[PDB]
């Protein structure tokens, strides 16, 4: 692979893979979404569609599960979440390829994070924004993609933020198919894990400590066979925090949180963290143009493996 | 020469009227095409019959081969082709 | 299995899931690939429970499992339909078909593949008001 | 006239083609059935399978319609009809390529002719032996083709023929799906056309006259679309009688019989008569060592053609 230059007229905010790794959707502040495809010939990225989605900066994007179709969901500063289903009959690079499904204009504040649930929960979607409440949108009938019902409206804050311009929200789902449903909320300076009990409603399970500044990213780790789970949080202060989550079977399981590691190696501000599919290597991108990879050592302590510079 | 009779007849025999002799000729030629293992030519004959049965309004008059798939939906236990 | 699905390794994932000791790994609906059909002549559902009962009794009274290979959904027990015929060769069709979607016609792999690639045709072999291209 | 040796140790009795014409099945007095195939590359008749079928001389075999599979019936003098289905997952020339389906033990007499019905009537069958009884067997169970139920049981002859007198029985169906179900049945010297009535039972519909001696072969001409049905008959006389049948109590439609032509060219016994695909060529074999081909020129009257000596 080689780096490719986008057609974006401003900063690219959130970039999210599809399931198969052959498509890249880049949402940007210029009111545009550009979906790329990985051609088998010549091994270079070619643009597939580029259309205007919102009336402001799109700050989050997520692909749906491949069994439900080619669905992306975009959250922006227009207090809306708009879904897009790909129509393959239209020509590429035309602007009419991706058709809007539904607009979930229910947040009084600008929405910061959108995340799809794991595929074994059904087509379930999450929203977090400036209003300060977590919204869950389910398609109880996945037959029609235009019928979205709000199924959970949980207040993640004691009070809404007065300083609306200085805030940042993030969400991360738990990909464990057979553990109970867990969702991570990083509202302003906390981090709360939410579980679904027998009541069918979200409850506070555990709180990640520390986090002296705003949380710019959160990422649950896919634990393939491990007896613990990892949560990576990037902060405005610049500290990577990796939390060792242990689960033992009203909630059906109690969670204990142990701060496994803390890393302030980004001399500045951390904007994104993301695990790989093993849950072993963790990426971390800062405002200095540097990307660091963290792998756990022989002890229970992560260390930096490489630094990627974009000179 | 039932072959030439059938290919001449299918231009206007189901489209404008209906008679049993043309049906006999069509069935006989289709059976002979099956017996010579010319299945592709039999299928071309069938699509030519279906193309030439279009009236001025557009309604088909050919006795096309009926449906063989009636999938039962798993969510509602009902026929998807009614 | 999700990691195997992320690559284009689906037969390997099928091999892994076929002999998995845990029965509820992917999906909880059981048979998600089951295709039940209604009869093309009488309209009742093709379940063929009488034939399955008779063949199970015959295989219990005998000592072979090849009698149960006579069970299939290509025939109807309610209306005594004999067999399903291929849309190209008009031969009996028992073990693998190839459904043409807009018109609902069966066919072998070889017959359908020959008609749609070797002859470069675009319509159904049975004759249908439309194009079932490629 | 290229010859190929079939490999039987005794007299080859019945040779029949299939629907597609690329397979022949030969039965003989060595109690064997041999199926031969015609390769498109070698262009020579090669053996596909040979297996022992009956305990007596097999004298009549017939292929089923290819829409019901690969089924070969077989009539022999041991009063049985055996049905043979082919499983393609077996080796050629091994004896296990054709699997037995059923034994029809209802016949109290050595069977002479078996003909499958046309495909539009179902998977039916016909039997005729030296007891005067015409038996029809249907495969009414679609799950397994091993339960063949007897449907019709007529009595062509009043009493069975004696032990020391020769007898011949031939069968011929009507291959027309636009006419009621008919069956040309030959007794010793009587030729009967049957019909399926409204009550579901076979009835005597017409009788072909003449036939001063034994009838060796009956062949219904294939319905190409003409308004008249043709029946060819080879007799123990030198007569090749061609009957013109035109169709218009408890029968769907009455039908008349007119003797179109009668030829004495063989000066012997016409052992077999057969038609083409279109019913335009009549092949007759007699005791003069000659096989004569017959065609209709300038009128409906049949005239002779190429004579093939052997
Ligand atoms: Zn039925
Ligand atoms: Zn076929
Ligand atoms: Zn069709």
């Amino acid at each position: 692979m080689q780096p490719f230059d986008s057609g974006h007229d401003d900063l690219v905010h959130d970039v999210v893979y599809d399931f198969y790794g052959r498509h890249v959707a880049t949402c940007s502040s210029d009111q545009h979404i550009k979906v790329f495809k990985l051609d088998k010939d010549t091994s270079n990225w070619e643009l597939s569609d580029s259309w205007r989605a919102h009336d402001s900066s799109i700050v989050a994007i997520d692909w749906a599960s491949p069994e439900y179709g080619r669905i992306i969901a975009s959250a922006s500063y227009d207090k809306t979440v708009k879904l897009w289903e790909e129509d393959p009959d239209q020509e590429e690079c035309s602007g009419r390829r991706w058709n809007k499904l539904c607009t979930l204009n229910d947040s009084k504040g600008s929405l910061y994070s959108v995340k799809f649930a794991p595929a074994h929960l059904g087509l379930k979607l999450a929203c977090l924004g400036n209003d300060g409440i977590l919204r869950l949108y389910d398609a109880l009938e996945p037959s029609d993609l235009r019928s979205w019902t709000l199924t959970s409206e949980m207040k993640v804050l004691s009070i809404p933020p007065a300083n609306h311009l200085q805030s940042d929200f993030c969400l991360s789902w738990c990909p464990s198919r057979f553990s109970p449903e867990k969702l991570a909320v990083s509202a302003l300076e906390q981090a709360i894990i939410y579980q679904r009990g027998k009541d069918g409603k979200l409850h506070v399970a555990a709180k990640l400590p520390g986090h002296k500044s705003l949380i710019r990213s959160i990422s649950w780790a896919p634990s393939i066979g491990r007896w613990y789970q990892l949560i990576a949080t990037g902060c405005k202060d610049g500290r990577i925090r990796i939390f060792k989550i242990t689960e033992k079977l009203e909630l059906q399981s109690n969670l204990q949180v142990e701060l496994l590691s803390e890393h302030d190696d980004h001399n500045g501000e951390v904007w994104s963290v993301s695990w790989n599919l093993t849950g072993t290597i963790l990426s971390s991108a800062g405002d200095d143009g540097k990307v660091r990879l963290w792998k756990a050592t022989y002890s229970n302590e992560f260390k930096c493996m490489s630094v990627i510079t974009a000179q | 020469d039932v072959q030439s009779a059938a290919l001449i007849s299918i231009f206007g025999s189901p489209r404008y009227f209906r008679d049993q002799r043309v049906d006999e000729w069509i069935q006989t030629y289709r059976d002979m095409l099956k017996s010579w293992e010319l299945f592709s030519m039999r299928a071309r004959f069938d699509v030519l019959r279906s193309k030439l049965s279009r009236t001025k309004t557009g309604v088909l008059t050919a006795d096309i081969k009926p449906r063989q798939i009636y999938i039962q939906c798993q969510n509602c236990k009902q026929n998807i082709n009614t | 299995l999700l990691l195997l699905h992320r690559y284009e390794l689906f037969g390997i994932a099928a091999d892994v899931l076929k002999y998995c000791p845990f029965e509820d790994i992917m999906g909880s609906e059981g048979d998600q690939s089951s295709i039940r059909l209604f009869c093309e002549r009488c309209g009742e559902l093709i379940t063929n429970e009488s034939s399955k009962e008779k063949l199970r009794a015959e295989a219990q009274q005998t000592g072979n499992k090849k009698i149960m290979d006579k069970f299939g959904y290509w025939y109807c027990d309610s209306c005594k339909k004999k067999n399903t015929s291929c849309v190209l060769c008009e031969r009996p069709l028992k073990k693998l078909t190839m459904v043409i979607l807009p018109c609902g016609h069966e066919g072998h792999f070889q017959c359908i593949q020959e008609w749609f690639l070797d002859e470069n045709e675009q319509e159904c072999p049975g004759g249908c008001p439309g194009v079932a291209f490629i």
